[PDB]
């Protein structure tokens, strides 16, 4: 039940230093190495470092000028700090438990959970928060309307988490304006429709931005 | 240097079986590696770790579906009975000293899934949004597979290209795909139609909804 949960900024200015953090609960950070790996939208994944706690700290040639890996125990947490940040390090950041170091000196290299990763954008831009507007509705469609928002990304859920079958939250669009757009919509039977509620609960970290939006005939 | 080479794509049929493939360089031909797996929208999860001598070890919770295997500087995730679900990028993973490296991924398609046509729903601009001074038609494109359509807007019959964006298709939690198109209009462009019309072409065949103010 180790569970890894990567945080930090979602927007970063160009030649500023990202600053992440990877808390580990269920189990202790000791004994084992943790990885730092990238994946910029639609490419692979790319490794960036790791740290043990008392062995030692290495990463990536070409990123090693840039990158510092550091750990704290009383936090059970790993952090990462890229500094001079370019359009280039926006990605998703990942943390992953790596091999287990015995402490004869042996070792069993793994890479068996990974965290669930944190968006970073690197622009000038300011963060905005969402407009959101209902899609009002034997079965019929409702959904969500959330505009013109920045960095990405926004999550929604429905009827505060409790609805969750015939929910799809598309992929955004990126305007003209820079900023982004999506929807979410939900499949519901025609003869709830007088009965249920149906209320998109969004969902904007980067702004802390919270909103609900009832979808009603 | 270590390098692992995949190529970058893989096919078969659904309820085949398939060899995803990774080849370590030459120097470095008998390490172990791991296989993680990154299905649409999601972060990666880890398979298992392939040993040199052949044997390999599953992460908890992985289907008995997933096996690996070893020949010379090659490694192998054979996935069997192939589902939707296995529908993702597969990239490889190794350990040398004091580095990690990934494999560049391999995208496996399921062929031969169930034919299904889209469910189409058209959106008017909301009240809301209306008083908020703006318009936005939202075309609503759903459970269809293959996952490939053609959107065409009109305005009472005429053609509208400018203002619109259309997602591509995403596969839905129930496997079949969706999509979401958008025509950004102002609303007294919107008031001054009779009707606006979202025609979606899936397959060569045409499914149109209208809706007017
Ligand atoms: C902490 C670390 O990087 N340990 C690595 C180990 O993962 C790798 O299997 C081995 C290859 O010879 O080299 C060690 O230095």
């Amino acid at each position: 039940q180790v569970q890894l949960q990567e945080s930090g900024p979602g927007l970063v200015k160009p030649s500023e230093t990202l600053s992440l953090t990877c808390t580990v609960s269920g189990g202790s950070i000791s004994g084992y190495y943790w990885s730092w790996i990238r994946q910029p939208p639609g490419k692979g994944l790319e490794w960036i470092g790791y740290i043990h706690y008392s062995r030692s700290t290495n990463s990536n040639p070409a990123l090693k000028s840039r990158v510092t890996i550091s750990s704290d125990t009383s936090k059970n947490q790993l952090s990462l700090r890229l500094s001079s940040v370019t359009a280039a390090d926006t990605a998703v950041y990942y943390c992953a438990r790596d091999t287990y170091y015995y402490d004869s000196g042996d070792y069993e290299d793994a890479f068996d959970i990974w965290g669930q990763g944190t968006m970073v954008t690197v622009s000038s831009a300011s963060t905005k928060g969402p407009s959101v507007f209902p899609l009002a509705p034997g079965t019929a469609a409702l959904g969500c309307l959330v505009k013109d928002y920045f960095p990405e990304p926004v999550t929604v859920s429905w009827n505060s988490g409790a609805l969750t079958s015939g929910v799809h939250t598309f992929p955004a669009v990126l305007q003209s304006s820079g900023l982004y757009s999506l929807s979410s919509v939900v499949t519901v039977p025609s003869s709830s429709l007088g009965t249920q509620t149906y209320i998109c609960n969004v969902n904007h970290k980067p702004s802390n931005t919270k909103v609900d939006k009832k979808a009603e005939p | 240097q270590l390098v692992l080479t995949q190529s970058p794509s893989a096919s078969a049929s659904l309820g085949a079986s398939v060899k995803l493939t990774c080849t370590l360089s030459s120097g470095h031909s008998n390490y172990a590696i791991a296989w993680h797996q990154q299905q649409p929208g999601k972060g990666p999860r880890y398979l298992m770790k392939v040993n040199r001598d052949g044997s390999h070890i599953r992460g908890d919770g992985i289907p008995d579906r997933f096996s690996g295997s070893t020949s010379g500087a090659e490694r192998y995730l054979t996935i069997s009975s192939l589902q939707s679900e296995d529908e993702a990028d597969y990239y490889c993973q190794t350990w040398g000293a004091g580095i990690r490296v990934f494999g560049g991924g391999t995208k496996l398609t399921v062929l031969g899934q169930p034919k299904a046509a889209p469910s189409v729903t058209l959106f008017p601009p909301s009240s809301e949004e209306l008083q908020a001074n703006k318009a936005t038609l939202v075309c609503l494109i759903s459970d269809f597979y293959p996952g490939a359509v053609t959107v065409a807007w009109k305005a009472d019959g005429s053609p509208v290209k400018a203002g619109v964006e259309t997602t591509t298709p995403s596969k839905q939690s129930n496997n079949k795909y969706a999509a979401s198109s958008y025509l950004s209009l102002t609303p007294e462009q919107w008031k001054s139609h009779r009707s606006y019309s979202c025609q979606v072409t899936h397959e060569g065949s045409t499914v149109e909804k209208t809706v007017a103010p």
